[PDB]
């Protein structure tokens, strides 16, 4: 009850949702860079801060 | 000393702590020298000696 020319139309719908998920997938966060996140690591230098102005 | 020092730059809260132990010593370098010279009663002190040997109100 299912002939073969109808499958190559179910290869375009599962092609599409592939495409759907990688497209999003493909996307990944970088290194974060919040001066909140890294403070302490400046906090924990060998010398204390300058604030040089 | 520096990198002691330099450390407990970084520290939080030992480096607000752990020194209100040192008033301490003090104090007893006080008390000891009061207490090397420290007048007493010689009845008392002839009844009641601290930690005497072959003491019988204490066992031995």
């Amino acid at each position: 009850d299912v002939p073969i020319e109808k499958i190559p139309e179910h290869a375009n719908v599962l092609l599409k949702k592939i495409d759907a998920c990688l497209e999003i997938l493909s996307k990944d966060i970088g290194e974060v860079t919040d001066a909140e996140a890294h403070e302490m690591y400046f906090e924990t230098s060998k010398f204390q801060i300058l604030h040089i102005y | 000393f520096y990198n002691l020092y330099n450390f407990v730059r970084i520290g939080r809260v030992s480096k607000y702590v752990c020194w209100l132990s040192l008033p301490l010593v003090f104090q007893r370098m006080w008390m000891k020298n009061r207490a090397t010279g420290m007048e007493y009663d010689i009845d008392l002190e002839n009844y009641a000696p601290f930690e005497a040997k072959k003491n019988p109100m204490h066992g031995h």
